[PDB]
């Protein structure tokens, strides 16, 4: 009887632990993404700050 | 005499700040998702004269 109590408790255990992994690997993603555009828009900034030299 | 020189010299006024007005609309104009866009050498140097207002 004890045996197979701790059995289903660790089933619970494992699959809230896949579904969290699954959503924080979707963030992750989106991340990277941010990181893209940021360098992108710093390359718009960095040629209007220079173009006024001439 | 006198008027003729202070004629040439304010037209030489007025096409500087003409081409000036070329340079900033031109600024203005710009935006990402443009070809021209990239990273240039140290572009935060101040300038040598740098006239003030």
């Amino acid at each position: 009887r004890e045996m197979e109590s701790f059995y289903s408790e660790l089933k619970w255990q494992e699959k809230n632990t896949l579904e969290e992994i699954a959503e924080l690997q979707g963030d992750i993603r989106r991340l990277e993404e941010d990181l893209r555009r940021k360098m992108m828009n710093l390359k718009l900034a960095h040629t209007r700050l220079e173009s006024r030299t001439y | 005499c006198l008027l003729q020189e202070i004629r040439q010299q304010l037209n030489s006024d007025h096409r500087d700040k003409m081409e000036t007005l070329e340079i900033d609309r031109g600024c203005l104009s710009l935006n990402l998702t443009s070809p021209n866009i990239s990273l240039k050498v140290n572009p935060t140097r101040i300038p040598k004269d740098s006239t003030t207002l």
